[PDB]
């Protein structure tokens, strides 16, 4: 019935950058508007890992196959999609340049490039990461590792002694509490000293270069400072991984705070990828500071260039950069640009909602939820000590979400609501 | 009652049926891995993966079958 | 001099207690799952394989199988005994009530039970 | 020119073209005869005109 | 049959074709004969230590194989 | 990355027939197992064609070929681009048949495993010339 | 078994103690089997589990070893076969018409010979009823070879053939290959008397 | 009472389905064994392995049934 | 009591099932015998030590069942 | 007696359904050596043998069931 | 007594069931002889006798059963 939109265009009337939640927005706004409109996409990189069950994942309960997603599946088949990453972007004349140097035109602009991983921040941590015996570990996988490759899951498992460090990078960063592990290594770390697996003269500090773990919630972020002290883990503020030696096992910290840098020997080393801001969004005058684009908070349209939107991770939005924030952030923009297209006014606000479990145990975690002034709803830190009600939400999480970012991608089942 | 219960266990038995397609899915997904391999041996560790996938959902069924039995059988 | 004739092929297994130390039971067998709890990571650090495990539960599992056989033969009635005395007087009521409406010819054989629903 | 030996695991990696008229263990030994005699036959014409 | 020709057989494809047309290159016109001949010589090359004249063409001279 | 409609090449060691010919409509030849029709679309396939009959439609009538041939044996690839090659070793027309002038002292063969499928081909033309001519 | 006709009461006994002596042996050859693998001789049959739960394991285990024996124990219903495939063909025989009609002076009286014996058989009983015994008696015979020829092949190619080719194998890889080098040392020791061509 | 045994033994022949269907779906896996065989023999091992561990996955299903059978037989 | 003996008898007929489908399946299993064999004789040794490893499988479930239908008729 | 003895007749019928599938198992083996044959006549005894042979594992089955089959019909 | 009369009639037309069986077998038997023939066409005489012999192993399960059906008919 219908026929593919053409992809060999010179200008379009929408234009979303990104595929992981550019593509969800897509998918959505198609439906909302019945494809009155030709949209096109541009993503840069090929798969787009499910960061949500990164946890799980490194339990193996979650497979490969239900955790590594192509970008294609996110994008519907009627709009054409192209790997190529924008090279410039021109507001003043409503157009974009890709990789390539074709020139494109658009009437409303979506950007959802989020925050770029960039390996190059740490000397030495990729090569060590590839390497499938050293321990050094990070949250995500590279692309160069194949289906029989589980290096991920013996973070946990392979401790058996020396020193450990939890790195965390400087914010903005991608995974905030999603990717924070530090709890069910400790219960499964307990064990393992309790029947000599793990040698009592080891050493877990946590290496947070920022000096707060959540930084718009202070509940949430108040909970986990006494939550690791009631456990006995140590942490060191204000102190960031810079370097990391795969043939001695050296890695490299630096204090911000006194601009002291110390060499520490480790034998079981998880970082948290380190974000970089791209040049391309801060030449054309669009971020602000960070690096994050300057928009509003309730409806996400850019302060100037009222024909541009944002969301995902790369908007500054005093909130928790997570998933079902993206939920509620294209149900926004899906409205805006609607109304940008007709002329009409912006009716849809965005109330700062976020959602991401906080795995208290092995098998136990709590919701952390909170709004735009860090006030949490009725789940927010529920169940957090443990019990048959948190181990209930951890096996919905843990067995039920990966197989449903499959119809997230297909368009069967939309967000929560 | 009794009549009702027949069918109950009854039906607990018909579960079964899947189990014998599932037999003889199991072997015509192998047969063609065989002989997509012998075709071109290359991709051992692809067609391999492929295949198990292939077969962990038909468990699914077999699993989803006799859980439906004995649900039938007490409710 | 045996050093100099002793063949490094056979370096492919390292065999102690029959058993090869290069199997990749992180990705193969029970073993393979992290999810693992408190007691099956204590019950499997105390065996180190599934092989020797499950050779000694094939054993144990006789001893507890008939052992709760034993339970259920001398015990058993603590909790079972009330439904079989209400399956007695049960299967007495229906079969008083199948001799009042069942037809009974000129033997007492209920040669029309597809008379009507009732009656079957 | 590349030998037989090179031609043929080289060849056994054709998939866009289908060989199944002639099975491709017949297929790739046959080409590699017209691969070989079109340069040769094509050489000694240049040569006996030149 | 060509395939078992080459597979139970080192019968290459030419020389197939020649064994086809042998039995009816008669029935072709003399153009076409003319195409179908075959006629070197090799040496192993020493001053002068052998002279091979390839003139069969059929059996194992040019086309070696090895049923012969 | 493609090319227009079709383009087909009929070449011959010692002449070229057709360097890139569009008009034709439709190509069929027999390979070893069964006959084959090549026309515009068809996807990327290699083949190998016996000394058998070669029968291909001209929209416009060509000059000096008769679009009927028996060919000695040939090669067929068919490219990515849209695109099909006929090399063979010799080609002629029905016409120049000349039947009835086969085994004319090429008959001796040798008792060996290569001679066996050598007379086996050889017999095979045999009975397919004399039904092409038909 | 003729040559032990006189040596009991019953010409097959030493043939009834053979099949009972022929079943406890092939028996207890899966057993011992086990018993060398030791402990993970589950391994050895099923492989690797594949839950964590070993309650769960442990019933795919008995399955293994059920199935390790039913592979041996199915087999002797081939000897079933092969028996009463047998004892068909004897009963056919045994039971084979004979009568006075085909004796030379018979002195067998009594036995039909003063009586009227009519049928109601086909008649041309030796063109038409007498063949048709016969050829259901070719049909008794070749279908007994048939049936102990093949049964006899599949219960050895499987109980000791196939069932020790999937449970046991030899190892390709060798510890010491001393003989190698010493044959070549050797030759060149004998190089001069080989130079005369022995 | 009676009959709810009546059709538990009737159950259990059920079971003989699979084991029907095993024999048909063991016999497509070892044809196609054969001519994935003929077809690149050179294989012999990897195409072999991959028979067997398609025929336990097979008969795995077979005596689960017949462990369901005697299960709905007693209880 | 009469009926189920009147079962037992009933189910051991449907332990023919199985020898129904060996049947099916070994034609099958010797069909692709002859094409692999045409494909490639010159490996017909391995082709066919498959073959009856193969059968023999078959037949033993078909054994199996028999097992099992006496069973039922006398257990 | 009588009452059992209906259902041993019975049963007796089912022993015809191997006869079919015997019949489909032989319409599919043939056809596989024919079409082999085609491909490769050159070993045409071999195949001609094998088909033959093959079908000797299929009227196993069918006296099997008709034994069994008179079997229970009287024991 | 009447009964047991009764399920006799019944077996016998359970004999229709190889008749059915075997005309499926021989469309297929004859289905790949077309094909086969096209291959090879210069032994089409082989063929066809393989063909109908094929048929004939086909007609003796026919022959088998409806002698078994008037037997159990009769007997
Ligand atoms: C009931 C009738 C009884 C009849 C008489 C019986 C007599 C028996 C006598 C002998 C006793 C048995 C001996 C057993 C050992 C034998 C040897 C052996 O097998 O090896 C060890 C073996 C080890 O097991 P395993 O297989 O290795 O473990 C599995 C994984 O490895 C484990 O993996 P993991 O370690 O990584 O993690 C496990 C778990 C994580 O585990 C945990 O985290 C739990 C740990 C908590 C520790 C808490 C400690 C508390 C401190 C102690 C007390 C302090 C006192 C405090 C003060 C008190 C003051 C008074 O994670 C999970 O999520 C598990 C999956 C989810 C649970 C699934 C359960 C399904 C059951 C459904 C039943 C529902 C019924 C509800 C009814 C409720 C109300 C009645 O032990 C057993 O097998 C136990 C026996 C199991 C038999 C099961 C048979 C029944 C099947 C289910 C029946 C369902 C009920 C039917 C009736 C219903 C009627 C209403
Ligand atoms: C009516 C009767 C019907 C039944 C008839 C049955 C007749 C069958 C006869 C079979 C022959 C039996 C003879 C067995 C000889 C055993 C000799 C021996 O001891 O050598 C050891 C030998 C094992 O040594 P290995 O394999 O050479 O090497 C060992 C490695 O080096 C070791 O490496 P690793 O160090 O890493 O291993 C770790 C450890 C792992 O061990 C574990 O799994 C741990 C278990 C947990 C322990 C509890 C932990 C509690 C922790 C509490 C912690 C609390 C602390 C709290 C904190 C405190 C704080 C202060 O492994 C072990 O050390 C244990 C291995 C020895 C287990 C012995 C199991 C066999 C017992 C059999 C009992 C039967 C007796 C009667 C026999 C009757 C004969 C007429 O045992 C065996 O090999 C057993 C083989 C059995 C094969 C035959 C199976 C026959 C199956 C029959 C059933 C057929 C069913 C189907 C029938 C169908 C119809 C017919
Ligand atoms: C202008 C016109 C002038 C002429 C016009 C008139 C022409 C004459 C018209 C005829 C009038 C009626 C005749 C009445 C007088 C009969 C007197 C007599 O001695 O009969 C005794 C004789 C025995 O009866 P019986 O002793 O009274 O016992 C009473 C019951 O049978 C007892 O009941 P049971 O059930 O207990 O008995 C068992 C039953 C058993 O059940 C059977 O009946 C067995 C049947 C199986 C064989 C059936 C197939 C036979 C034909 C196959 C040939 C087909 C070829 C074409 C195929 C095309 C396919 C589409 O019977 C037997 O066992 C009989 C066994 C003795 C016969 C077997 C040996 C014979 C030797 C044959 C060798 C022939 C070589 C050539 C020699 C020629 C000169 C002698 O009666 C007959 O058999 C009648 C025969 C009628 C002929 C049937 C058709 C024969 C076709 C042959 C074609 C080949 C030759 C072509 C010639 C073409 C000429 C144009
Ligand atoms: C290709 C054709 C098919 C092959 C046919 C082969 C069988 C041919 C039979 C030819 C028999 C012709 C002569 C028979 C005469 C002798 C027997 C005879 O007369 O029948 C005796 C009698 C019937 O007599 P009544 O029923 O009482 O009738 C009396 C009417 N007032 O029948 C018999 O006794 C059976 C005959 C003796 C059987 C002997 C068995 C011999 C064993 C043979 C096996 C050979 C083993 C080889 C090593
Ligand atoms: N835990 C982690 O480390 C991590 C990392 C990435 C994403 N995530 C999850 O993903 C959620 C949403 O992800 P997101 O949309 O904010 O960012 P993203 O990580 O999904 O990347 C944005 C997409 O646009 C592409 N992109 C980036 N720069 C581009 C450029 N110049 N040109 C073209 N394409 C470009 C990216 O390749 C990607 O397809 C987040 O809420 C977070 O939960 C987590």
């Amino acid at each position: 019935k219908r026929k593919k939109t053409s992809g060999d265009l010179d200008n379009y009337d929408v234009l979303f950058v990104g595929a992981n939640l550019g593509g969800i927005c897509s998918n959505h706004f198609d439906k909302d508007t019945h494809g009155k409109y030709k949209c096109f996409v541009s993503f840069d990189q090929p798969i787009n890992q499910i960061y949500s069950v990164r946890i799980p994942y490194e339990q193996q309960r979650v497979r490969k196959s239900e955790y590594i997603h192509f970008s294609k599946k996110s994008i519907n088949q009627f709009t054409p999609s192209e790997m190529l990453a924008v090279k410039e972007i021109l507001p003043e004349q409503n157009a974009v340049v890709l990789s390539s140097g074709r020139r494109i035109g658009y009437n409303q602009l979506v950007l959802a490039t989020g925050l770029k991983h960039d390996f190059s921040q740490i000397k030495g941590f990729y090569e060590a990461l590839e390497h499938p015996e050293h321990p050094v570990y990070a949250n995500r996988d590279p692309e160069t590792w194949r289906s029989a490759q589980h290096k991920y899951s013996k973070y946990i498992s392979n401790f058996k002694s020396g020193d450990g460090y939890f790195c965390i990078p400087e914010y903005p960063y991608a995974g905030e509490v999603e990717c924070f592990n530090f709890f069910v290594s400790d219960e499964v770390w307990k064990w393992a000293q309790h029947h000599g697996a793990l040698s009592p003269k080891h050493t877990f500090t946590i290496v947070n270069a920022n000096e707060k773990f959540v930084h718009y919630c202070d509940s949430a972020d108040a909970f986990i400072k006494e939550r690791l002290e009631k456990r006995g883990i140590r942490v060191e503020y204000n102190t960031k991984l810079l370097e990391v030696h795969q043939d001695g096992q050296k890695a490299t910290f630096i204090n911000t705070k006194t601009g002291e840098k110390s060499v520490r020997d480790y034998n079981n080393l998880y970082s948290i990828v380190p974000s970089k801001r791209q040049e391309f969004l801060d030449k054309a005058g669009l971020t602000n500071g960070n690096g994050l684009l300057n928009v509003d908070h309730q409806t996400l349209q850019h302060k100037k260039y009222k024909n541009i939107f944002g969301l995902g991770d790369a908007a500054d939005l005093p909130t928790t950069k997570t998933f079902w924030a993206g939920w509620y952030q294209i149900a926004v923009v899906r409205n805006n640009v609607k109304r940008n297209l007709q002329g009409q006014t912006l009716n849809a606000h965005y109330d700062g909602f976020s959602k991401v479990p906080l795995f208290t145990g092995h098998q136990t975690l709590t919701y952390v939820a909170h709004s735009y002034g860090g006030v949490g709803n009725w789940q927010h830190l529920k169940h957090n000590n443990g019990g048959i009600l948190a181990w209930m939400r951890y096996r919905s999480w843990a067995k039920g979400m990966a197989k449903k970012f499959q119809d997230f991608y297909n368009g069967a089942r939309l967000g929560p609501p | 009652m009794l009549l009702v219960k027949a069918v109950k266990v009854l039906v607990m038995g018909g579960c079964m049926l899947p189990i014998a397609f599932g037999a003889l899915g199991t072997g015509v997904l192998f047969a063609g891995f065989n002989v997509a391999l012998s075709r071109n041996p290359e991709e051992t560790e692809s067609l391999f993966n492929n295949t198990l996938m292939g077969f962990a959902l038909i468990e699914t069924f077999i699993f989803m079958s006799i859980g439906l039995g004995f649900f039938v059988l007490f409710a | 001099m045996w050093y100099k004739y002793f063949s490094k092929q056979s370096w492919n297994l390292r065999v102690w207690r029959k058993a090869n130390l290069k199997y990749n039971q992180d990705d193969f067998g029970m073993t393979q799952p992290k999810y693992i709890a408190r007691f099956g990571d204590f019950r499997f650090r105390l065996v180190r394989t599934e092989g020797a495990l499950r050779g000694c539960m094939f054993f144990v599992g006789f001893g507890c199988f008939s052992i709760i056989n034993y339970l259920y033969g001398r015990y058993g009635y603590i909790i079972n005994e009330s439904s079989q005395k209400r399956a007695a007087q049960d299967l007495l009521d229906n079969d008083m009530a199948a001799d009042k409406i069942l037809f009974k010819n000129r033997v007492g054989a209920p040669t029309r039970p597809l008379r009507s629903l009732d009656d079957m | 020119l590349l030998p037989r030996a090179q031609f043929l695991n080289l060849f056994k990696y054709v998939t866009r073209h289908e060989a199944v008229e002639p099975e491709l263990e017949y297929s790739k030994n046959y080409f590699f005869e017209l691969y070989m005699a079109s340069s040769v036959y094509n050489a000694l014409l240049n040569s006996s005109a030149s | 049959c060509i395939e078992f020709a080459f597979k139970k057989a080192g019968i290459p494809i030419v020389r197939n074709f020649l064994h086809s047309t042998e039995g009816v290159i008669y029935g072709l016109p003399q153009r076409v004969q003319r195409n179908l001949a075959i006629n070197y010589t090799v040496k192993q090359y020493k001053e002068g230590k052998a002279v091979s004249a390839k003139t069969i063409k059929t059996l194992q001279e040019a086309f070696p194989s090895k049923g012969d | 990355t493609k090319k227009q409609k079709m383009e087909v090449t009929l070449r011959t060691p010692y002449k070229e027939y057709l360097a890139n010919f569009d008009g034709f409509s439709r190509i069929t030849a027999k390979t070893n197992e069964a006959s084959l029709v090549i026309q515009n679309k068809t996807p990327a396939s290699l083949y190998v064609l016996p000394p058998g009959p070669l029968k291909i439609r001209f929209t416009s009538e060509v000059k000096n070929v008769s679009g009927d041939f028996l060919h000695t044996g040939g090669w067929v690839i068919v490219h990515a681009d849209n695109t099909c090659e006929i090399n063979v070793m010799d080609l002629f027309d029905r016409k120049e048949v000349r039947a009835d002038q086969f085994e004319k002292g090429n008959i001796q063969d040798l008792d060996t495993l290569a001679g066996k499928y050598a007379a086996k081909s050889r017999k095979s033309t045999v009975r397919l010339f004399t039904k092409a001519t038909t | 078994h003729g040559w032990t006709s006189m040596l009991s009461h019953a010409v097959l006994l030493l043939s009834c103690y053979s099949i009972i002596i022929m079943f406890l042996f092939i028996l207890g050859m899966p057993t011992l089997l086990l018993y060398d693998f030791g402990i993970f001789f589950l391994a050895y049959l099923k492989g690797a589990g594949k839950y964590i739960s070993s309650v769960a394991e442990m019933m795919f285990d008995y399955t293994a070893c059920l199935v390790f024996y039913i592979r041996i124990l199915a087999q002797w219903i081939r000897v079933v076969l092969m028996v009463v495939t047998f004892i068909s063909l004897s009963h056919y025989v045994s039971d084979f018409d004979i009568t006075n009609s085909a004796l030379i002076g018979s002195e067998n009286q009594s036995d039909s010979m003063n009586e009227l014996n009519t049928n109601f058989s086909m008649t041309y009983y030796i063109l038409t009823v007498l063949p048709g015994k016969f050829i259901y008696w070719i049909y008794e015979i070749l279908h007994t070879f048939f049936v102990v020829c093949s049964q006899f092949v599949a219960f050895f190619a499987i109980v000791f053939w196939l069932f020790l080719f999937l449970y046991t194998f030899f190892i390709i890889e060798k510890h010491e290959d001393f003989f190698s080098k010493k044959r070549e040392e050797r030759k060149k020791k004998l190089k001069e008397l080989w130079n005369l061509k022995n």
